[PDB]
Protein backbone atom coordinates (compact mmCIF):
# COMPACT_ATOMS: atom_id res chain seq x y z
CA UNK A 1 0.00 0.00 0.00
CA UNK A 2 1.55 2.82 -1.26
CA UNK A 3 1.20 6.04 0.69
CA UNK A 4 2.42 9.81 0.05
CA UNK A 5 2.57 12.97 2.03
CA UNK A 6 2.98 16.45 1.02
CA UNK A 7 4.23 19.96 2.85
CA UNK A 8 5.14 23.26 1.92
CA UNK A 9 4.36 26.33 2.19
CA UNK A 10 0.83 27.03 1.53
CA UNK A 11 0.89 31.24 1.54
CA UNK A 12 3.83 32.64 -1.22
CA UNK A 13 3.93 36.69 -1.96
CA UNK A 14 4.11 37.18 -5.94
CA UNK A 15 7.82 36.42 -7.68
CA UNK A 16 8.87 34.22 -4.23
CA UNK A 17 10.01 30.58 -5.18
CA UNK A 18 7.14 27.51 -4.55
CA UNK A 19 8.72 24.99 -2.64
CA UNK A 20 6.96 21.47 -2.00
CA UNK A 21 8.29 17.65 -0.68
CA UNK A 22 6.49 14.48 -0.97
CA UNK A 23 7.67 11.62 0.84
CA UNK A 24 7.19 8.06 -0.14
CA UNK A 25 6.59 4.65 1.91
CA UNK A 26 5.39 1.37 1.47
CA UNK A 27 7.27 0.89 -2.57
CA UNK A 28 9.74 0.91 -3.98
CA UNK A 29 10.93 4.13 -4.38
CA UNK A 30 13.71 3.62 -7.28
CA UNK A 31 10.67 1.89 -9.21
CA UNK A 32 8.70 4.38 -10.78
CA UNK A 33 8.79 7.70 -11.53
CA UNK A 34 7.43 10.64 -9.86
CA UNK A 35 5.27 13.75 -10.93
CA UNK A 36 3.78 16.83 -9.75
CA UNK A 37 0.47 18.13 -10.75
CA UNK A 38 -1.37 20.94 -10.12
CA UNK A 39 -4.94 21.78 -10.20
CA UNK A 40 -5.94 25.76 -10.42
CA UNK A 41 -9.13 26.24 -7.95
CA UNK A 42 -12.42 25.00 -10.01
CA UNK A 43 -10.68 24.17 -12.99
CA UNK A 44 -9.13 21.54 -14.76
CA UNK A 45 -5.39 19.67 -14.28
CA UNK A 46 -2.50 20.23 -15.23
CA UNK A 47 1.08 17.83 -14.99
CA UNK A 48 4.00 20.17 -14.06
CA UNK A 49 6.95 17.73 -14.16
CA UNK A 50 8.55 14.18 -13.41
CA UNK A 51 11.37 12.78 -11.92
CA UNK A 52 13.02 9.46 -11.36
CA UNK A 53 15.75 8.22 -8.78
CA UNK A 54 18.54 8.56 -11.91
CA UNK A 55 17.60 11.93 -11.79
CA UNK A 56 15.85 11.96 -15.57
CA UNK A 57 13.19 14.82 -15.08
CA UNK A 58 10.48 15.66 -17.66
CA UNK A 59 9.50 18.91 -17.46
CA UNK A 60 5.95 20.41 -19.30
CA UNK A 61 7.33 23.00 -21.47
CA UNK A 62 4.77 25.56 -20.35
CA UNK A 63 6.59 25.90 -17.35
CA UNK A 64 9.93 24.23 -18.34
CA UNK A 65 11.15 28.21 -17.68
CA UNK A 66 10.55 28.11 -13.65
CA UNK A 67 10.45 24.48 -12.61
CA UNK A 68 12.93 22.12 -10.54
CA UNK A 69 12.33 18.93 -9.74
CA UNK A 70 14.54 17.53 -7.12
CA UNK A 71 14.90 13.95 -5.32
CA UNK A 72 16.14 12.52 -2.31
CA UNK A 73 16.67 8.67 -2.61
CA UNK A 74 18.23 8.37 1.00
CA UNK A 75 14.76 9.83 2.40
CA UNK A 76 12.61 8.47 -0.44
CA UNK A 77 11.45 12.07 -1.13
CA UNK A 78 11.14 13.99 -3.67
CA UNK A 79 10.96 18.25 -4.49
CA UNK A 80 9.07 20.71 -6.08
CA UNK A 81 10.21 24.51 -7.06
CA UNK A 82 8.48 26.96 -9.11
CA UNK A 83 10.40 30.19 -9.02
CA UNK A 84 8.56 33.76 -10.00
CA UNK A 85 5.42 32.50 -8.46
CA UNK A 86 2.80 34.57 -10.45
CA UNK A 87 -1.27 34.81 -9.37
CA UNK A 88 -1.94 32.43 -11.81
CA UNK A 89 -0.17 29.61 -9.76
CA UNK A 90 -2.51 29.62 -7.16
CA UNK A 91 -3.43 25.89 -7.24
CA UNK A 92 -3.66 22.65 -5.17
CA UNK A 93 -0.53 20.70 -5.81
CA UNK A 94 -0.57 16.65 -6.03
CA UNK A 95 2.34 14.23 -5.63
CA UNK A 96 1.35 11.44 -7.56
CA UNK A 97 3.12 7.94 -8.69
CA UNK A 98 3.02 7.40 -12.60
CA UNK A 99 1.51 3.57 -11.47
CA UNK A 100 3.77 1.59 -13.88
CA UNK A 101 7.02 -0.21 -12.76
CA UNK A 102 9.44 1.87 -15.08
CA UNK A 103 11.35 -0.96 -16.05
CA UNK A 104 13.83 1.25 -18.27
CA UNK A 105 12.92 -0.33 -21.86
CA UNK A 106 10.37 -0.74 -23.55
CA UNK A 107 6.60 0.93 -23.56
CA UNK A 108 6.65 3.92 -20.71
CA UNK A 109 3.96 4.41 -18.08
CA UNK A 110 1.14 6.65 -18.73
CA UNK A 111 -1.45 6.93 -15.56
CA UNK A 112 -1.08 8.20 -12.28
CA UNK A 113 -2.06 6.22 -9.23
CA UNK A 114 -2.10 6.85 -6.08
CA UNK A 115 -2.86 10.24 -5.47
CA UNK A 116 -1.44 12.78 -2.44
CA UNK A 117 -3.71 14.29 -0.38
CA UNK A 118 -2.61 17.90 -1.83
CA UNK A 119 -1.08 21.15 -0.78
CA UNK A 120 -3.21 24.27 -1.43
CA UNK A 121 -0.43 27.08 -2.64
CA UNK A 122 -2.26 30.54 -2.45
CA UNK A 123 -0.64 33.27 -4.08
CA UNK A 124 -1.32 37.01 -2.49
CA UNK A 125 0.92 39.59 -0.75
CA UNK A 126 -1.87 40.37 1.65
CA UNK A 127 -1.89 39.94 5.24
CA UNK A 128 -4.26 38.39 7.60
CA UNK A 129 -7.10 40.96 7.47
CA UNK A 130 -11.07 41.43 9.16
CA UNK A 131 -13.83 40.70 6.97
CA UNK A 132 -15.80 44.17 5.89
CA UNK A 133 -19.43 42.83 5.79
CA UNK A 134 -21.66 45.12 3.95
CA UNK A 135 -25.61 44.27 3.61
CA UNK A 136 -27.67 42.93 0.40
CA UNK A 137 -31.14 44.77 1.23
CA UNK A 138 -34.03 43.57 0.02
CA UNK A 139 -36.11 44.83 -3.35
CA UNK A 140 -43.19 36.68 -4.59
CA UNK A 141 -40.78 36.21 -2.59
CA UNK A 142 -37.54 38.45 -1.41
CA UNK A 143 -34.07 38.06 -0.96
CA UNK A 144 -31.20 39.40 1.35
CA UNK A 145 -28.12 38.49 2.12
CA UNK A 146 -24.57 39.83 2.97
CA UNK A 147 -21.37 40.62 1.17
CA UNK A 148 -18.18 39.30 3.37
CA UNK A 149 -15.36 41.25 1.61
CA UNK A 150 -11.87 41.55 2.02
CA UNK A 151 -10.76 39.37 4.18
CA UNK A 152 -8.35 36.70 4.61
CA UNK A 153 -7.27 33.85 5.06
CA UNK A 154 -10.08 31.40 4.77
CA UNK A 155 -12.38 30.19 5.84
CA UNK A 156 -15.45 32.30 7.32
CA UNK A 157 -18.87 30.69 8.87
CA UNK A 158 -21.80 32.60 7.97
CA UNK A 159 -25.22 32.02 10.06
CA UNK A 160 -28.28 33.40 9.90
CA UNK A 161 -30.33 34.87 13.18
CA UNK A 162 -27.85 32.56 15.11
CA UNK A 163 -28.63 29.36 13.50
CA UNK A 164 -32.35 30.01 13.47
CA UNK A 165 -32.39 30.14 9.83
CA UNK A 166 -31.35 27.78 7.48
CA UNK A 167 -34.12 27.18 4.88
CA UNK A 168 -33.55 29.10 1.61
CA UNK A 169 -29.90 30.11 2.31
CA UNK A 170 -27.05 29.26 0.49
CA UNK A 171 -23.91 30.29 1.55
CA UNK A 172 -21.27 30.26 -2.02
CA UNK A 173 -17.63 29.82 -2.08
CA UNK A 174 -15.12 32.23 -1.51
CA UNK A 175 -13.80 34.33 -4.53
CA UNK A 176 -9.94 35.31 -4.19
CA UNK A 177 -10.31 38.77 -5.56
CA UNK A 178 -7.55 40.28 -7.69
CA UNK A 179 -6.26 42.48 -4.16
CA UNK A 180 -5.40 38.96 -3.11
CA UNK A 181 -8.43 39.30 -0.78
CA UNK A 182 -11.08 36.86 -0.61
CA UNK A 183 -14.66 37.75 -1.19
CA UNK A 184 -18.00 35.81 -0.11
CA UNK A 185 -21.60 36.49 -0.57
CA UNK A 186 -24.30 34.52 1.77
CA UNK A 187 -27.58 35.04 0.25
CA UNK A 188 -31.38 34.11 1.71
CA UNK A 189 -35.09 33.53 0.33
CA UNK A 190 -37.60 34.73 2.60
CA UNK A 191 -41.43 35.35 2.36
CA UNK A 192 -42.53 39.12 1.45
CA UNK A 193 -44.82 39.27 3.91
CA UNK A 194 -41.86 38.32 6.83
CA UNK A 195 -39.56 41.34 5.75
CA UNK A 196 -42.04 43.40 7.87
CA UNK A 197 -41.85 41.67 10.79
CA UNK A 198 -39.19 39.30 10.94
CA UNK A 199 -35.23 40.89 12.17
CA UNK A 200 -32.61 39.51 9.71
CA UNK A 201 -29.06 39.06 10.88
CA UNK A 202 -26.03 37.47 9.42
CA UNK A 203 -23.56 36.79 11.61
CA UNK A 204 -20.18 36.55 10.04
CA UNK A 205 -16.78 34.66 11.58
CA UNK A 206 -13.50 34.92 10.93
CA UNK A 207 -11.56 33.20 13.33
CA UNK A 208 -7.81 33.49 11.89
CA UNK A 209 -8.66 38.30 12.68
CA UNK A 210 -10.83 36.95 15.42
CA UNK A 211 -13.43 39.20 14.10
CA UNK A 212 -17.33 37.90 14.90
CA UNK A 213 -19.80 40.81 12.77
CA UNK A 214 -23.75 40.70 13.47
CA UNK A 215 -24.98 42.67 10.47
CA UNK A 216 -28.64 44.23 9.77
CA UNK A 217 -30.20 43.75 6.83
CA UNK A 218 -33.08 45.87 6.62
CA UNK A 219 -35.43 46.55 3.33
CA UNK A 220 -35.00 49.27 0.96
CA UNK A 221 -37.25 52.18 0.75
CA UNK B 1 13.79 -22.81 -38.28
CA UNK B 2 12.47 -20.50 -35.36
CA UNK B 3 9.41 -17.96 -35.75
CA UNK B 4 10.28 -16.72 -31.95
CA UNK B 5 9.72 -12.98 -31.86
CA UNK B 6 11.50 -12.35 -28.20
CA UNK B 7 13.55 -14.36 -25.82
CA UNK B 8 14.52 -17.98 -26.94
CA UNK B 9 16.84 -20.05 -24.27
CA UNK B 10 16.23 -23.87 -24.07
CA UNK B 11 12.96 -24.56 -26.41
CA UNK B 12 11.40 -21.68 -24.64
CA UNK B 13 10.02 -18.91 -26.32
CA UNK B 14 9.16 -15.71 -24.06
CA UNK B 15 7.35 -13.24 -25.66
CA UNK B 16 6.48 -9.90 -24.08
CA UNK B 17 3.49 -8.55 -23.44
CA UNK B 18 3.94 -5.06 -22.67
CA UNK B 19 0.54 -3.87 -21.24
CA UNK B 20 0.62 -4.10 -17.54
CA UNK B 21 -1.82 -6.60 -16.15
CA UNK B 22 -2.31 -8.01 -12.85
CA UNK B 23 -1.02 -11.29 -11.83
CA UNK B 24 -4.06 -13.06 -12.11
CA UNK B 25 -5.21 -11.35 -15.52
CA UNK B 26 -1.37 -12.11 -16.84
CA UNK B 27 -1.74 -15.78 -15.94
CA UNK B 28 -4.99 -15.78 -17.62
CA UNK B 29 -3.70 -14.06 -20.69
CA UNK B 30 -0.89 -16.53 -20.86
CA UNK B 31 -3.43 -19.02 -20.93
CA UNK B 32 -5.65 -18.09 -23.34
CA UNK B 33 -2.53 -17.95 -25.46
CA UNK B 34 -1.52 -22.14 -24.29
CA UNK B 35 1.34 -20.79 -22.37
CA UNK B 36 2.53 -19.93 -19.03
CA UNK B 37 4.22 -17.06 -17.09
CA UNK B 38 7.81 -17.78 -16.48
CA UNK B 39 9.18 -19.72 -13.75
CA UNK B 40 11.43 -17.57 -11.95
CA UNK B 41 13.83 -20.96 -11.35
CA UNK B 42 14.19 -21.00 -15.06
CA UNK B 43 15.01 -17.69 -15.57
CA UNK B 44 16.64 -16.67 -12.29
CA UNK B 45 20.32 -17.60 -13.32
CA UNK B 46 20.17 -16.72 -16.92
CA UNK B 47 20.68 -13.71 -19.61
CA UNK B 48 16.99 -13.45 -18.81
CA UNK B 49 16.93 -12.41 -15.72
CA UNK B 50 17.65 -8.84 -17.41
CA UNK B 51 14.53 -8.81 -19.62
CA UNK B 52 11.98 -10.75 -17.28
CA UNK B 53 13.13 -9.49 -14.30
CA UNK B 54 10.36 -7.10 -12.03
CA UNK B 55 7.41 -8.89 -14.24
CA UNK B 56 5.16 -11.48 -13.02
CA UNK B 57 6.36 -14.86 -12.71
CA UNK B 58 4.78 -18.13 -12.43
CA UNK B 59 5.53 -18.40 -8.32
CA UNK B 60 2.94 -15.10 -8.00
CA UNK B 61 5.35 -12.61 -7.85
CA UNK B 62 7.94 -10.51 -9.47
CA UNK B 63 10.85 -12.13 -10.73
CA UNK B 64 13.84 -10.16 -8.81
CA UNK B 65 17.49 -11.14 -8.11
CA UNK B 66 16.12 -10.86 -4.40
CA UNK B 67 10.31 -4.97 1.59
CA UNK B 68 6.82 -5.97 2.25
CA UNK B 69 5.79 -6.95 -0.83
CA UNK B 70 2.39 -5.92 -1.57
CA UNK B 71 1.53 -8.11 -5.11
CA UNK B 72 -2.08 -8.43 -5.05
CA UNK B 73 -2.85 -5.02 -5.77
CA UNK B 74 0.26 -3.98 -8.27
CA UNK B 75 0.38 -3.85 -12.51
CA UNK B 76 3.81 -5.26 -14.64
CA UNK B 77 4.60 -6.35 -17.16
CA UNK B 78 4.36 -10.07 -18.73
CA UNK B 79 6.18 -12.48 -20.70
CA UNK B 80 4.45 -15.89 -22.20
CA UNK B 81 6.04 -19.09 -22.77
CA UNK B 82 4.49 -21.79 -24.88
CA UNK B 83 4.63 -24.01 -28.23
CA UNK C 1 1.11 19.26 -28.32
CA UNK C 2 -2.10 16.30 -27.96
CA UNK C 3 -5.45 18.60 -26.56
CA UNK C 4 -7.77 16.49 -25.11
CA UNK C 5 -11.81 17.15 -25.62
CA UNK C 6 -14.29 15.83 -23.73
CA UNK C 7 -18.02 16.43 -24.26
CA UNK C 8 -20.73 16.91 -23.31
CA UNK C 9 -19.34 19.15 -20.10
CA UNK C 10 -22.20 18.34 -18.13
CA UNK C 11 -24.39 15.22 -18.51
CA UNK C 12 -28.03 14.87 -16.61
CA UNK C 13 -29.09 11.41 -15.71
CA UNK C 14 -31.05 9.87 -12.60
CA UNK C 15 -29.90 7.17 -10.29
CA UNK C 16 -29.50 3.58 -12.35
CA UNK C 17 -28.87 4.97 -15.59
CA UNK C 18 -26.14 4.48 -17.58
CA UNK C 19 -23.38 7.24 -18.73
CA UNK C 20 -21.31 7.56 -21.58
CA UNK C 21 -18.90 10.08 -21.96
CA UNK C 22 -16.51 10.45 -24.58
CA UNK C 23 -12.64 11.46 -25.22
CA UNK C 24 -11.24 13.14 -28.33
CA UNK C 25 -7.43 13.55 -28.74
CA UNK C 26 -6.29 16.21 -31.53
CA UNK C 27 -4.13 13.66 -32.96
CA UNK C 28 -3.43 9.80 -31.95
CA UNK C 29 -2.84 8.46 -28.68
CA UNK C 30 -2.89 4.88 -29.40
CA UNK C 31 -4.18 3.36 -26.10
CA UNK C 32 -2.06 5.48 -23.80
CA UNK C 33 -5.26 7.06 -22.21
CA UNK C 34 -6.44 7.16 -18.95
CA UNK C 35 -9.50 8.66 -17.29
CA UNK C 36 -10.03 9.83 -13.58
CA UNK C 37 -12.71 10.47 -11.17
CA UNK C 38 -13.02 13.43 -8.88
CA UNK C 39 -15.83 14.02 -5.97
CA UNK C 40 -16.12 17.77 -4.66
CA UNK C 41 -12.40 18.69 -1.97
CA UNK C 42 -10.19 15.01 -3.17
CA UNK C 43 -7.88 14.37 -4.99
CA UNK C 44 -8.42 12.72 -8.13
CA UNK C 45 -9.00 8.77 -8.52
CA UNK C 46 -7.28 6.66 -11.08
CA UNK C 47 -10.31 5.08 -12.69
CA UNK C 48 -8.96 3.05 -16.08
CA UNK C 49 -5.66 2.92 -18.11
CA UNK C 50 -4.97 1.82 -21.01
CA UNK C 51 -8.23 3.15 -21.98
CA UNK C 52 -9.94 -0.78 -21.15
CA UNK C 53 -8.21 -2.07 -18.27
CA UNK C 54 -10.14 -1.01 -14.96
CA UNK C 55 -7.58 0.13 -11.92
CA UNK C 56 -7.31 -2.16 -8.66
CA UNK C 57 -10.46 -2.34 -6.50
CA UNK C 58 -12.69 -0.29 -9.43
CA UNK C 59 -16.08 -1.85 -9.70
CA UNK C 60 -16.75 -3.70 -12.17
CA UNK C 61 -19.78 -1.05 -13.91
CA UNK C 62 -17.14 1.07 -15.04
CA UNK C 63 -15.41 0.07 -18.55
CA UNK C 64 -13.35 1.10 -20.74
CA UNK C 65 -12.99 1.54 -24.87
CA UNK C 66 -11.02 3.20 -27.54
CA UNK C 67 -8.14 3.57 -29.36
CA UNK C 68 -6.33 6.01 -31.37
CA UNK C 69 -8.14 9.61 -31.05
CA UNK C 70 -11.76 8.54 -29.67
CA UNK C 71 -12.42 6.80 -26.37
CA UNK C 72 -15.31 6.29 -24.31
CA UNK C 73 -16.06 5.70 -20.42
CA UNK C 74 -19.12 4.19 -19.84
CA UNK C 75 -20.75 3.16 -16.15
CA UNK C 76 -23.62 0.60 -16.35
CA UNK C 77 -25.63 2.18 -13.45
CA UNK C 78 -25.22 4.83 -11.74
CA UNK C 79 -24.38 4.66 -8.25
CA UNK C 80 -25.18 8.05 -5.79
CA UNK C 81 -21.28 7.73 -4.96
CA UNK C 82 -20.68 8.23 -9.42
CA UNK C 83 -22.16 11.83 -9.68
CA UNK C 84 -18.78 13.61 -10.08
CA UNK C 85 -16.42 15.08 -12.47
CA UNK C 86 -14.18 12.80 -14.80
CA UNK C 87 -11.16 13.64 -16.20
CA UNK C 88 -9.40 12.26 -19.28
CA UNK C 89 -5.43 11.91 -19.59
CA UNK C 90 -3.23 11.02 -22.00
CA UNK C 91 0.73 10.61 -22.64
CA UNK C 92 2.46 11.65 -26.21
CA UNK C 93 5.68 12.67 -27.06
CA UNK C 94 7.22 14.42 -24.07
CA UNK C 95 4.23 15.38 -22.04
CA UNK C 96 0.95 14.41 -20.22
CA UNK C 97 -1.98 16.73 -20.68
CA UNK C 98 -6.09 16.61 -19.39
CA UNK C 99 -9.19 16.95 -20.84
CA UNK C 100 -11.76 19.76 -19.55
CA UNK C 101 -13.77 17.23 -17.60
CA UNK C 102 -17.41 16.54 -17.01
CA UNK C 103 -19.52 16.42 -14.35
CA UNK C 104 -22.10 13.98 -14.03
CA UNK C 105 -25.27 15.49 -12.34
CA UNK C 106 -28.84 14.34 -11.16
CA UNK C 107 -31.23 14.90 -13.61
CA UNK C 108 -34.15 17.06 -12.62
CA UNK C 109 -36.77 19.28 -14.57
CA UNK C 110 -36.03 22.54 -16.22
CA UNK C 111 -36.00 25.12 -13.62
CA UNK C 112 -35.47 29.25 -14.37
CA UNK C 113 -33.20 31.33 -12.56
CA UNK C 114 -34.52 33.77 -10.14
CA UNK C 115 -32.26 36.60 -10.86
CA UNK C 116 -31.89 39.77 -7.85
CA UNK C 117 -29.77 42.87 -8.19
CA UNK C 118 -28.43 44.48 -5.39
CA UNK C 119 -26.86 48.19 -5.67
CA UNK C 120 -23.39 48.61 -3.32
CA UNK C 121 -24.22 49.70 0.09
CA UNK C 122 -23.26 53.09 1.32
CA UNK C 123 -21.51 51.47 3.96
CA UNK C 124 -19.13 50.10 1.00
CA UNK C 125 -19.83 53.09 -0.93
CA UNK C 126 -17.87 55.35 1.22
CA UNK C 127 -14.92 53.20 1.27
CA UNK C 128 -14.25 54.17 -2.57
CA UNK C 129 -15.10 50.40 -3.55
CA UNK C 130 -18.81 49.75 -5.08
CA UNK C 131 -19.82 45.78 -5.74
CA UNK C 132 -23.14 45.25 -7.03
CA UNK C 133 -23.71 41.44 -6.52
CA UNK C 134 -26.61 39.42 -9.03
CA UNK C 135 -28.20 36.61 -7.74
CA UNK C 136 -29.63 33.53 -9.70
CA UNK C 137 -31.43 31.33 -7.45
CA UNK C 138 -32.64 27.57 -8.27
CA UNK C 139 -32.17 27.38 -11.25
CA UNK C 140 -31.43 23.74 -14.04
CA UNK C 141 -28.97 22.94 -15.53
CA UNK C 142 -25.79 24.27 -14.09
CA UNK C 143 -24.97 25.94 -17.59
CA UNK C 144 -25.91 30.08 -17.56
CA UNK C 145 -24.85 32.89 -18.67
CA UNK C 146 -24.53 36.31 -16.46
CA UNK C 147 -23.42 39.46 -17.92
CA UNK C 148 -22.77 42.82 -16.64
CA UNK C 149 -23.92 46.07 -18.77
CA UNK C 150 -23.04 49.33 -17.87
CA UNK C 151 -25.30 52.14 -19.67
CA UNK C 152 -25.86 48.81 -22.46
CA UNK C 153 -21.83 48.24 -22.56
CA UNK C 154 -20.49 45.04 -22.06
CA UNK C 155 -17.90 44.68 -18.86
CA UNK C 156 -15.32 42.66 -19.01
CA UNK C 157 -12.61 41.68 -16.82
CA UNK C 158 -14.19 43.42 -13.63
CA UNK C 159 -16.61 40.94 -11.92
CA UNK C 160 -16.05 37.12 -10.62
CA UNK C 161 -18.55 34.34 -10.31
CA UNK C 162 -19.30 31.88 -7.55
CA UNK C 163 -21.58 28.71 -8.13
CA UNK C 164 -22.86 26.39 -5.54
CA UNK C 165 -23.14 22.69 -5.59
CA UNK C 166 -26.08 20.79 -7.01
CA UNK C 167 -28.59 21.07 -3.61
CA UNK C 168 -28.87 18.25 -1.67
CA UNK C 169 -33.22 18.18 -1.41
CA UNK C 170 -34.46 19.95 -5.00
CA UNK C 171 -30.68 19.13 -6.83
CA UNK C 172 -30.87 23.19 -8.44
CA UNK C 173 -27.96 25.14 -8.69
CA UNK C 174 -27.23 29.16 -7.26
CA UNK C 175 -24.63 31.48 -9.11
CA UNK C 176 -23.50 34.80 -7.32
CA UNK C 177 -21.60 37.39 -9.50
CA UNK C 178 -19.99 40.26 -8.19
CA UNK C 179 -19.57 43.48 -10.22
CA UNK C 180 -16.48 45.59 -7.87
CA UNK C 181 -15.56 48.74 -9.49
CA UNK C 182 -14.17 52.22 -7.94
CA UNK C 183 -16.53 54.92 -6.69
CA UNK C 184 -15.49 57.49 -9.13
CA UNK C 185 -16.25 54.99 -11.69
CA UNK C 186 -19.50 54.18 -10.67
CA UNK C 187 -20.52 57.24 -10.40
CA UNK C 188 -19.67 57.93 -14.49
CA UNK C 189 -22.77 55.71 -14.75
CA UNK C 190 -26.58 55.67 -13.86
CA UNK C 191 -28.07 52.47 -15.46
CA UNK C 192 -26.76 49.12 -14.21
CA UNK C 193 -28.09 45.62 -15.46
CA UNK C 194 -27.04 42.04 -15.14
CA UNK C 195 -28.38 39.75 -17.74
CA UNK C 196 -29.07 36.47 -17.32
CA UNK C 197 -28.86 33.73 -20.43
CA UNK C 198 -30.45 30.66 -19.46
CA UNK C 199 -31.94 27.59 -20.98
CA UNK C 200 -35.47 27.87 -18.79
CA UNK C 201 -35.70 31.10 -19.81
CA UNK C 202 -37.50 32.28 -23.28
CA UNK C 203 -35.75 35.36 -23.29
CA UNK C 204 -32.47 36.97 -21.63
CA UNK C 205 -33.75 38.61 -18.63
CA UNK C 206 -32.45 41.87 -17.59
CA UNK C 207 -32.49 42.90 -13.84
CA UNK C 208 -31.74 46.83 -13.99
CA UNK C 209 -31.14 49.73 -11.23
CA UNK C 210 -30.46 53.51 -11.40
CA UNK C 211 -27.71 54.82 -9.34
CA UNK D 1 21.97 -20.61 -30.76
CA UNK D 2 24.93 -18.14 -29.32
CA UNK D 3 22.45 -15.08 -29.40
CA UNK D 4 21.87 -13.92 -25.58
CA UNK D 5 19.08 -11.62 -26.36
CA UNK D 6 17.00 -10.34 -29.50
CA UNK D 7 17.14 -11.62 -33.11
CA UNK D 8 16.22 -9.98 -35.81
CA UNK D 9 17.50 -10.73 -39.14
CA UNK D 10 20.78 -11.23 -38.50
CA UNK D 11 21.45 -8.65 -35.78
CA UNK D 12 21.51 -9.60 -32.40
CA UNK D 13 20.67 -6.95 -29.48
CA UNK D 14 22.13 -7.66 -25.81
CA UNK D 15 20.33 -5.69 -23.36
CA UNK D 16 22.82 -4.07 -20.72
CA UNK D 17 20.73 -3.04 -17.90
CA UNK D 18 23.20 -0.36 -16.03
CA UNK D 19 21.84 3.43 -16.58
CA UNK D 20 24.65 5.57 -18.25
CA UNK D 21 24.95 8.53 -20.54
CA UNK D 22 24.80 8.17 -24.21
CA UNK D 23 28.94 8.99 -24.58
CA UNK D 24 29.34 5.96 -21.72
CA UNK D 25 26.63 3.33 -23.20
CA UNK D 26 28.29 4.04 -26.95
CA UNK D 27 31.45 3.74 -25.26
CA UNK D 28 30.56 0.45 -24.17
CA UNK D 29 29.47 -0.99 -26.86
CA UNK D 30 32.30 0.31 -29.10
CA UNK D 31 34.30 -1.72 -26.08
CA UNK D 32 32.32 -4.66 -26.87
CA UNK D 33 33.06 -4.52 -31.25
CA UNK D 34 29.42 -3.50 -31.35
CA UNK D 35 27.03 -0.65 -31.96
CA UNK D 36 23.75 1.18 -30.86
CA UNK D 37 20.80 0.17 -32.40
CA UNK D 38 19.99 1.95 -35.51
CA UNK D 39 15.79 3.58 -35.04
CA UNK D 40 14.90 2.82 -38.18
CA UNK D 41 15.71 -0.21 -38.18
CA UNK D 42 13.72 -1.24 -34.99
CA UNK D 43 11.10 0.98 -35.11
CA UNK D 44 8.70 -0.58 -37.38
CA UNK D 45 9.92 -4.26 -36.30
CA UNK D 46 8.77 -6.18 -33.12
CA UNK D 47 11.83 -5.09 -31.37
CA UNK D 48 10.19 -1.87 -30.29
CA UNK D 49 8.66 -3.33 -26.88
CA UNK D 50 12.40 -3.99 -25.86
CA UNK D 51 14.39 -1.17 -27.35
CA UNK D 52 11.59 1.60 -27.15
CA UNK D 53 13.28 4.60 -24.35
CA UNK D 54 16.62 3.16 -24.72
CA UNK D 55 19.90 4.52 -26.39
CA UNK D 56 19.73 4.78 -30.18
CA UNK D 57 22.84 5.49 -32.15
CA UNK D 58 21.74 8.92 -33.41
CA UNK D 59 21.98 10.09 -29.56
CA UNK D 60 17.97 10.24 -29.27
CA UNK D 61 15.74 7.48 -26.76
CA UNK D 62 14.41 5.23 -29.51
CA UNK D 63 10.75 6.09 -29.24
CA UNK D 64 7.50 5.17 -31.25
CA UNK D 65 7.00 7.22 -34.07
CA UNK D 66 7.64 10.84 -32.29
CA UNK D 67 9.74 13.07 -33.79
CA UNK D 68 17.79 18.16 -23.33
CA UNK D 69 19.32 14.77 -24.18
CA UNK D 70 22.89 15.42 -22.76
CA UNK D 71 22.36 14.88 -18.97
CA UNK D 72 20.26 11.54 -18.77
CA UNK D 73 20.76 8.27 -18.23
CA UNK D 74 19.09 5.41 -19.35
CA UNK D 75 19.71 1.22 -20.66
CA UNK D 76 21.14 0.64 -23.97
CA UNK D 77 21.24 -2.46 -26.14
CA UNK D 78 24.80 -3.38 -28.14
CA UNK D 79 24.66 -5.66 -31.32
Amino acid sequence: QVQLQQWGAGLLKPSETLSLTCAVSGASFSGYYWTWIRQPPGKGLEWIGEIHHTGNTNYNPSLKSRVSISVDTSKNQFSLKLTSVTAADTAVYYCARVGGYYYGWGKKPHWFDPWGQGTLVTVSSASTKGPSVFPLAPSGTAALGCLVKDYFPEPVTVSWNSGALTSGVHTFPAVLQSSGLYSLSSVVTVPSSSLGTQTYICNVNHKPSNTKVDKKVEPKS
Amino acid sequence: KESCNGLYYQGSCYILHSDYKSFEDAKANCAAESSTLPNKSDVLTTWLIDYVEDTWGSDGNPITKTQDSDVSQEVRKYFCTGS
Amino acid sequence: EIVLTQSPATLSLSPGERATLSCRASQSVSSDLAWYQQRPGQAPRLLIYDASNRATGIPARFSGSGSGTDFTLTISSLEPEDFAVYYCQQRSNWGFTFGPGTKVDIKRTVAAPSVFIFPPSDEQLKSGTASVVCLLNNFYPREAKVQWKVDNALQSGNSQESVTEQDSKDSTYSLSSTLTLSKADYEKHKVYACEVTHQGLSSPVTKSFNR
